[PDB]
């Protein structure tokens, strides 16, 4: 041992001594498609809800802008085109692949909007599109107040925190996939337009390969790679080898080795393993974070062992029933949904004058506020005195409504059954799942509710 | 009108190796009423004299081209002008090395006198590049004596006590007691200045609830840490400061050596975490169950 | 205008319920000239935004509360909203994300700019109450630290934050620190009297006791839940069923959940209701704040240390870190490992 | 007057010391006419910008030297390497024949995108223009543009080449130095001549003798034997008692924490401690550094240093 | 004067890429077919991105590549207002070109390109596809926007294996006639990291200074801290010998490398080291760690002798 009883003879010392004095001492030292494109009305497939549903509001009940959501490759770019077609209109498109300065991007519309045709009397009418919008957006909202031609905004998200504030004056449809019915039959006409032969099996498995995309299916006749990864870390030197087989994007491989490794059956007393693996998680995440504040391009050279990581831990003899990484981002587009939802209820509330809380503040208590929106529910019949005295009650209580826009509103099932929701829906902005779950409002105490809210919305003005 | 400027009057050799450059950069530090930016304007005074003058001084953009503009400028006629950059501990460390660059490429013709709060400046400034000259805080008694002329020409009704509490809540400098004093004569309306007022203007956590804390780690129940975190925390107390006050606490008192080492170290690394941005009653919280189990051994 | 929580909300200084020794402080500072910068800060709930109104109307006239909604943008452009007055200013530049630096410049800048339009008549400068301070990043506070310097004799500010950990030190320095505490148990009891009078109610003592320990001291929460408890069954019972917010309740449920089993399916169950928690967006700190109480409830005293310094550790890193469920979920295995092998043994 | 380290920059290339391997394949590179694109990286004050200067002023006169070599700071501004590094390169000389030079100082402060710019321009000019990169840290540069270039690694100054340089300094400038403030200069130098030239500058100015405590208390830097009662009172007297010294210490001598941590980890494998007992010292000393980067309290850290040294003292007197 | 050995020996056909073989044969499949489409272009530097990107347009478009493609790199401006007026402009022209070919624009190193500048570059793509094709390249594929990666055939490029290298190498030497012994293969394997581009480089460098190519005058050319230090240090801290890993790293401190050149070789070597994985995997999260506070700017001797001590008490 390193530790005297005695100083050294001969070399150099330093001493430690004990908390009791005993002391020692130490030594120092030193194309297809556009071929078959819609000719008319009578070439659109069956089974979709958006061109059987614009034509209704497409005809010269009173909304101004149109918008787009819901899943890419579903016709939305060739609706409007087609339904002009059909019902006699033209059409205009526009794109960020020129210059949309703000100034520039009133005159590109303009013309667009309110000028008639150059031409005959019966191709005067125009259709209007504005597209990869996700100085000029503000010029959208104050246009959006009055217009004479309805437009097309290409997005895939009515809760935007933009776009909502339009959409109240728009009548967005219903987006449902094209079903492959007709798409089989489609493509064998264009097969045998084109001189190819497929059976009904082969040209359905074709059409299946791309989720059934009419663009990719119309091009068939002529993925995803992290499974890979996935399959080698989750199952069986190996580890150079998942080294090396990570040659890809790398935060989608981490997302599905964090939604993936919880599913796996190598024990049910492996919390040892995953406190392992979510270390490793953790240090990927702190690695991501490092990188960017001190930028280091060195410093992301370890993140490629997260997978190796999760090897080693959990691989298994097979049982590896992989799936793909969606919790991750559900998770954030629910909380941006949340977000803009608060976001519109703060614009409801917190600059009226009073109400002085902070969004989060009043978010973590609002709960008790539906609480004494509540009400007894007495269903009043009289015209006077509520079932209670008004003032303590619905009065009081439909002052605090207004006060925070809150209104309940008219909805039809597809059901058929009549409901009533809250205005801008606060209740699952509220309530949590899978807890006792409290009773509702009334049907006619909601329609009381909105009756007593528009006669002080009278009143107030 | 603040107190601070309106009495800004030992390190008069500094002063004079200036003046002895018939010169390299310059690093003043210290405590900021030790008098730093005043020696430094006293020193160009002297050594140009009333008709030549001085830069003194948005990011680092601004202070780049503002420097480049002031040095590459034909002098009256003494070669070399100076730049200030008072407050430059606030400076980060993008900002400090580009401001060392700019001490590069005008060196030939201009000097810096960095004003800073000591180790903030990074290795490039500091070592090399800079001669430093630290500006040692006026002795407790002195201080004392000038709080005491303040209060007097001031009406301020506080007692000696008083005025060496304020020396001890705000230790190491003037014109942080000298703003607790005008700050707790303008809460009470000048009429009388106690201990609990200067202990609320300071930010101090009373001694009672320290107290308290170290008893309820005492008596070993965690109901008892739990119930005193949250008391403390709902006062609306800094953690930053109950580490503080723990830690000078605990660094004097008779626990043992190991005690003594173990809550020291969770005090740094609770001290380390809250300047992370960690929550506070979390750490507290940690923090109170390791000294309960020190201290019920 | 009906709310209980907004309905008896003080006016002034001389009519608040509580801390009335600081409020006569306050009035004493506001009776004097050069009125300083104040770094109002206490836990949610305590009164911070209603001495800071009662703070204005002293200071300002009663025309203070006539407050009325303004936009601006900013130039990067990114559009805030703000709440403004004849006298002041009020803006979260929090919300403006990593553009608070920008925003909160512009904000004074413009007012200290438009103050000077003949408005002197009642004080020499307009208040610019900045809330969530401690949601700003370390640039923004700097910016804020200059601004403050630099029109300090045209615009003075109010900040506002539940902790002074996340404000840096220069601004604690420029400013005057007016903590305001949390209402203890007997002054949250009074109060809820008090509104139960002023509205014609009577309310026994032990109700008052139980809202003011269920509300955790955050004297909105007590309102709220007294109007609540109200309009659920008007008579009062001392044993009344209080309700609370279902984010607490799930997140109690939650603690249960990672009690009652502890195995990787229940890892991923509990992973799921942390979803739930985090996409209804209350806080990761809060979530970790809720679930160790919770957690300690249900752990042995030779258990509760450990658990304790656990989850300061976890929510250390979630600091540091940018994914929550991360370091949630590993706090969550954690805790299950250790509670596991205890009660194994 | 003006500094001692512009004033006695090296000129030629004889005045540039224990880079003579660097120096003569530089050089014979030059004379083959094999010159090619540079990356010279060291630490700081070692010469690499003089070597290149040398070299360069071998190459072109003066009166062709600012016609043939660009010199340009990458710390001053993409918008450089589109700009005049683009011209520069791409276009012939004005009065000689053969390469152009272009010298970019500081070239690791470059942005990544900056960097592959410059790789670029370096790819398509590499005939007409030779390129040398002076950095700190070579792990700045990305890969693909360090592939480019030869790499020539300017190391620390050993003290037995560096104390020739400053006895020529203090024989032709009036200094009187000691030969424990000649040690203790190039102690604090560390392989940093202008370092060295500027601690020189600052003793020699403020005190006007150069001597161990002279420098050490003009530069700051603690003593070794405050280093060694630093660390006799935390290993001996009891945790109070140690507070109070090193505090006193501390707070007299402006001592920083951070030199004391450098310092006293150095003592750590000086002196002989046990395995586990070291293990725990660096690890725990390692922890304080890091807290103490990020703008904590120097009491409660130093107050942990104390700590991690009382623990051990009773394991080691056992 | 004579080409550096990476151009010298750089591919002219797609032929002689020793990269990725599938994606080699892919780009093989696309010259010979003729209709290639938009086309990403990730990985490692020094792969054959851009090698490959050229080679393929050349072969497609044989004499009119002159006046058929438009190459933007890092050192041409590719700002919002290039991608709508010389890319589109580019892609409005008329080219006469055969049957299967189209107009081939190259936007390499695209992952220095803004998010403007691809959203701007998007439904160009799109509309002219009629007529023209994008071949982007880039080193980190999420830098490409999502609509990018959707409209194209995205090819992995990977690092470039040992045997890869070894045979180039093996190439370049019997052309150019440079005597070498194995261990200097390995040293210049290891120093290369899997990049050809870097690999011949240090081969080149090698040769000019020395002639001889041994892992001596390899490390005396490509100065890096030694892999045989670094790896008996490392080896050192799994016997959990704190006092012999300490010498190792300050013989290595005292030689002047920087804590980041040492943390970065430590690394490396650690990764392909002989220990139990689980243990090799502990070792490379610590070794992450340490390396974050390097970069953070935490860089001193006290670091990296904590970082011995951490691995150290790894093993207990
Ligand atoms: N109902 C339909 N009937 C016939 N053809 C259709 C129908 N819907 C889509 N198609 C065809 O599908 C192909 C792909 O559609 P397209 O590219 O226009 O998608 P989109 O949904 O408008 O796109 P996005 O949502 O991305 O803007 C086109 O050839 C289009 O004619
Ligand atoms: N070998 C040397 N001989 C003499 N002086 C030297 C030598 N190396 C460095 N110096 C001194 O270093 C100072 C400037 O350093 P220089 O720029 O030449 O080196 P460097 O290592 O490239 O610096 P940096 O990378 O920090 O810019 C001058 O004072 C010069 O005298
Ligand atoms: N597969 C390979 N076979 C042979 N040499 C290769 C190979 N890959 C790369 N090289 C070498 O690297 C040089 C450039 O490689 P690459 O195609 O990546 O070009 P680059 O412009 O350096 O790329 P980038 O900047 O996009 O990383 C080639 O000229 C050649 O010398
Ligand atoms: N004297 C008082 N009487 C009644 N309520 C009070 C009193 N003081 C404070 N409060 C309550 O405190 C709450 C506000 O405190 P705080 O959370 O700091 O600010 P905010 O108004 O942003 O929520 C209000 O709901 C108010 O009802």
């Amino acid at each position: 041992n390193p530790v005297l009883r005695r100083p050294p003879i001969l070399e150099d010392y330093v001493h430690v001594t004990s908390t009791e004095g005993v002391r020692a001492y130490l030594v120092l030292r030193a194309l297809w498609v556009d071929e078959f494109a819609p000719r008319h009305y009578t070439e659109l497939l069956s089974d979709d809800f958006t061109n059987r549903c614009l034509l209704k509001w497409l005809k010269l009940p009173k909304q101004k802008v149109a918008l787009l959501c819901g899943p890419p490759g579903l016709g939305k770019t060739t609706l409007a085109h087609v339904i002009a077609r059909h019902a006699g209109y033209s059409v205009v498109e526009m794109n960020a692949s020129d210059d949309r300065s703000p100034e520039v991007f009133r005159t590109r519309i303009e013309a667009a909007t309110q000028m008639e045709s150059v031409l005959g009397a019966g191709g005067k009418p125009n259709c209007l599109v504005i597209d990869e919008i996700d100085g000029g957006g503000r010029r959208r909202r104050a246009e959006g107040g009055l217009l004479m031609r309805p437009i097309i905004c290409i997005c895939n998200d009515q809760f935007a925190p933009s776009l909502r504030q339009l959409k109240q004056q728009a009548f967005l449809l219903h987006f449902p996939p094209t079903l492959p019915s007709r798409l089989v039959q489609r493509l064998q006409e264009v097969s045998l337009r084109q001189g190819m032969r497929a059976d009904p099996g082969v040209l359905a498995a074709l059409c299946e390969k791309t989720d059934n995309d009419i663009r990719a299916c119309i091009n068939t006749l002529q993925r995803r790679g992290l499974f890979s990864v996935w399959q080698e870390v989750f199952q069986l030197f190996y580890r150079v080898l998942h080294a090396a087989a990570s040659a890809g994007e790398h935060e989608k491989v981490v997302q599905g080795l964090f939604d993936n490794f919880l599913r796996l059956r190598l024990r049910d007393s492996s919390l040892g393993a995953v406190c392992v693996a979510l270390d490793w998680l953790a240090f990927d995440d702190l690695l991501a974070g490092a990188a960017h504040h001190s930028q280091s391009f060195q410093l992301l050279r370890y993140p490629p062992f997260l997978p190796v990581a999760f090897h080693v831990l959990f691989a298994s003899s097979h049982t590896p029933r992989i799936t793909f990484p969606s919790s991750q981002q559900e998770a954030q587009n629910r909380m941006s949904q949340m977000r803009n939802l608060i976001q519109t209820l703060v614009s409801g509330i917190a600059p009226a004058t009073r109400s002085r809380a902070t969004p989060q503040a009043l978010l973590l208590d609002a709960l008790c506020l539906l609480l004494d929106i509540l009400a007894p529910k007495l269903r009043p019949v009289s015209t006077q005195l509520y079932s209670t005295r008004e003032k303590q009650q619905l009065a009081s209580l439909v002052g605090t409504m207004l006060a925070y826009s809150l209104t309940y509103r008219q909805e039809r099932t597809p059901d058929g059954q009549y409901i009533y929701r809250l205005e801008p829906n606060v209740e699952e902005l509220c309530r949590f799942p899978e807890l006792p779950a409290r009773k509702p409002l009334t049907y006619q105490t909601k329609q009381l509710i909105a009756r007593e809210i528009e006669v002080e919305k009278m009143r107030r003005a | 009108v603040p107190w601070v400027e309106k009495y800004r009057p030992f390190q008069e050799e500094v002063v004079a190796v200036l003046k002895k450059s018939l010169l390299p950069n310059l690093l003043f530090y210290g405590p900021p009423g030790t008098g730093k930016t005043s020696t430094i304007l006293a020193a160009a005074r002297e050594l140009f004299g009333p008709e030549l003058f001085r830069l003194r001084v948005r990011g680092i953009q601004v202070v780049r081209e503002k420097v480049k503009n002031f040095a590459q400028l034909t002098v009256s006629g003494p070669p070399f002008k100076i730049v200030i950059l008072d407050e430059a501990d606030s400076m980060t460390s993008a900002a400090q090395a580009a401001l060392r660059r700019t001490m590069e490429k005008e060196s030939k013709t201009t000097r810096f006198c960095l004003i800073c709060n000591y180790v903030s400046r990074i290795i490039e400034p500091l070592t090399s590049r800079c001669s430093k000259f630290r500006f040692k805080p006026l002795s407790d008694k002195i201080q004392q004596q000038r709080l005491l002329d303040i209060a007097k020409k001031e009406n301020v009704k506080i007692s000696d006590e008083g005025i060496a509490y304020l020396v001890k809540v705000s230790e190491g400098d003037l014109r942080k007691a000298i703003t607790f004093l005008q700050s707790a004569t303008r809460l009470t309306g000048g009429k009388e200045i106690t201990e609990k007022v200067i202990t609320d203007i300071a930010g101090v956590i009373p001694a009672e609830k320290i107290d308290g804390v170290f008893a309820a780690c005492q008596s070993g129940s965690f109901d008892k840490l739990e119930a005193v975190v949250k008391d403390l925390i709902d006062e609306g107390h800094a953690a930053t400061q109950l580490v503080n006050q723990l830690h000078d606490v605990v660094v004097e008192n008779n626990l043992s050596d190991k005690q003594k080492s173990i809550i020291t170290e969770k005090l740094a690394e609770v001290d380390k975490c809250l300047a992370d941005g960690a929550d506070e009653h979390l750490q507290l919280i940690s923090l109170c169950a390791t000294v309960m189990q020190q201290l019920s051994q | 205008m009906s709310l209980w929580v907004d309905k008896y909300r003080p006016c002034s200084l001389g009519r608040l319920d509580y801390h009335k020794e600081q409020a006569a402080q306050l009035r004493n500072l506001v009776q004097c000239g050069d009125f300083p910068h104040l770094l109002v800060y206490g836990p949610s709930g305590a009164g911070k935004k209603t001495r800071i109104m009662c703070i204005l109307r002293e200071l300002y006239g009663v025309g203070v509360e006539k407050l009325r909604i303004e936009h601006q943008t900013i130039t990067t452009k990114i559009e805030i909203s703000t709440i403004a007055s004849n006298y002041h200013l009020e803006v979260n530049p929090s919300d403006a994300g990593n553009s608070d630096r920008v925003v909160i410049q512009e904000m004074l800048k413009t007012v200290a700019q438009s103050q000077q339009l003949e408005t002197n008549s009642q004080r020499d400068f307009k208040v610019v109450l900045l809330t969530e301070v401690d949601k700003l990043t370390k640039d923004a506070q700097h910016a804020l630290r200059r601004t403050m310097e630099k029109y300090m004799s045209t615009c003075r500010l109010i900040l506002c934050c539940n902790s002074t950990s996340k404000v840096i030190p220069p601004i604690r320095s420029r400013c005057l620190a007016v903590r305001v505490p949390a209402p203890s148990i007997e002054d949250i009891c009074h109060v809820l009297s008090t509104v139960c009078k002023k509205e014609g109610l009577n309310l026994p003592s032990q109700l008052a006791h139980r809202l003011a320990e269920k509300s955790c001291r955050n004297l909105r929460k007590a309102l709220l839940m007294c109007e609540a408890c109200r309009v659920q069954q008007y008579p009062f019972t001392a044993d009344q069923e209080i309700p609370e917010t279902d984010w607490e309740v799930y997140l109690r449920e939650t603690a249960n959940a990672i009690v009652s089993q502890q195995t990787p399916q229940r890892l991923l169950e509990v992973r799921g209701r942390l979803y739930e928690l985090l996409t209804h967006c209350i806080p990761p700190e809060i979530i970790m704040k809720g679930l160790l109480s919770e957690l300690l409830h249900n752990c042995d005293g030779q258990l509760k240390g450990e658990v304790a310094q656990m989850a300061a550790y976890y929510e250390h890193r979630l600091q540091l870190g940018s994914k929550a469920i991360y370091h949630l979920e590993a706090f969550v295995a954690k805790f299950m490992a250790l509670y596991k092998k205890f009660m194994e043994d | 007057n003006l500094p001692w380290v512009e004033k006695y920059r090296p000129q030629t290339l004889n005045d540039l010391i224990s880079h003579q391997d660097i120096l003569s394949t530089i050089q014979k590179f030059i004379n083959e006419d094999r010159l090619p694109h540079l990356l010279l990286y060291g630490p700081p004050g070692t010469g690499k910008t003089s070597t290149i200067l040398a070299c360069a002023k071998q190459l072109y006169k003066d009166k062709e030297f600012g016609s043939m070599v660009l010199e340009l700071n990458a710390s001053d501004d993409i918008d450089i390497i589109r700009g005049p590094i683009l011209s520069f390169a791409s276009t012939r000389t004005i009065f000689k024949k053969g390469f152009k030079l272009v010298i970019l100082d500081e070239a690791d402060a470059m942005t990544q995108d900056a960097q592959n710019a410059l790789r670029r321009v370096i790819e398509k000019f590499t005939e007409n223009t030779r390129f040398c990169l002076i950095c700190n840290y070579l792990s700045k540069i990305i890969p693909a543009l360090q592939s480019r270039c030869t790499r020539f690694r300017f190391g620390p100054l050993t003290p037995e080449l560096m104390v020739p340089r400053l006895e020529h300094v203090v024989e032709e400038e009036k200094v009187d130095i000691s030969e424990d403030g000649m040690k203790a200069l190039v102690t604090l130098s560390s392989g940093d001549m202008r370092r060295a030239l500027n601690i020189l500058q600052s003793t020699n100015m403020a005190f006007g003798k150069v001597t161990e405590e002279t420098v050490y208390t003009c530069t700051g830097h603690p003593l070794k034997s405050d280093i060694a009662n630093i660390l006799d009172w935390m290993l001996n007297q009891d945790f109070t008692t140690a507070y109070r010294n090193i505090t006193e210490l501390k707070t007299l001598k402006g001592l920083a924490l951070h030199d004391i941590l450098t310092e006293i980890h150095l003592f750590v494998h000086r002196v002989d401690f046990p395995s586990s007992v070291r293990i725990h010292l660096l690890t725990k000393m390692a922890d304080i550094e890091y807290r103490l980067s990020v703008g904590t309290n120097e009491k409660i850290q130093l107050s942990s240093l104390i700590a991690a040294f009382q623990v051990t003292r009773d394991l080691i007197v056992a | 004067y004579e080409l550096p050995w990476v151009e010298k020996y750089r591919p002219v056909k797609l032929n002689e890429i020793v990269g990725n073989e599938d994606t080699v044969s892919r780009l093989e499949v696309f010259a010979r077919e003729g209709n290639v489409p938009n086309i990403i272009i990730a990985g490692p530097p020094g792969t054959g991105k851009t090698t490959s990107i050229l080679c393929l347009a050349r072969a497609l478009l044989g004499p009119a590549l002159k006046d058929a493609m438009l190459e933007l790199n890092a050192s041409n401006d590719r700002g919002i207002d290039v991608v709508r007026n010389k890319i589109k402009m580019f892609a409005q022209q008329k080219v006469t070109l055969p049957k299967g070919r189209h107009k081939i624009i190259i936007l390499d190193e695209a992952d220095s390109m803004t998010d403007g500048a691809q959203q701007a570059l998007r439904r160009t793509m799109e509309i002219y596809s009629k007529t023209t094709r994008f071949a982007l390249a880039c080193n980190a594929s999420d830098k490409i926007i999502e609509p990018i990666q959707s409209r194209c055939a995205v090819l992995r490029y990977t690092k470039l294996t040992d045997a890869q290298i070894l045979t180039r190498l093996m190439n370049v030497i019997e052309k150019e006639r440079v005597p070498y012994t194995d261990d200097g293969l390995e040293a210049i394997i290891f120093t290369a990291q899997g990049d050809m581009r870097q690999a011949l480089n240090n081969l080149q460098s090698t040769f000019s200074g020395f002639g001889f190519i041994n892992s001596e005058n390899v490390f005396k050319v490509c100065d890096e801290p030694h892999p045989l230090l670094v790896k008996e240090m490392i080896q050192h801290c799994v016997n959990a010998n704190i006092d012999e890993a300490y010498k190792i790293l300050a013989h290595l401190w005292h030689l002047g490398y920087s804590p980041e050149d040492i943390i970065g070789n430590i690394f490396r070597v650690c990764k392909t080291f002989q220990m139990a994985e689980y243990l090799k995997l502990e070792f490379i999260k610590e070794i992450g760690y340490t390396h974050m506070k390097i970069a953070e700017g935490v860089n001193s001797l006290l670091q990296m002798a904590g970082l011995l001590a951490r691995l150290c008490q790894k093993t207990m």
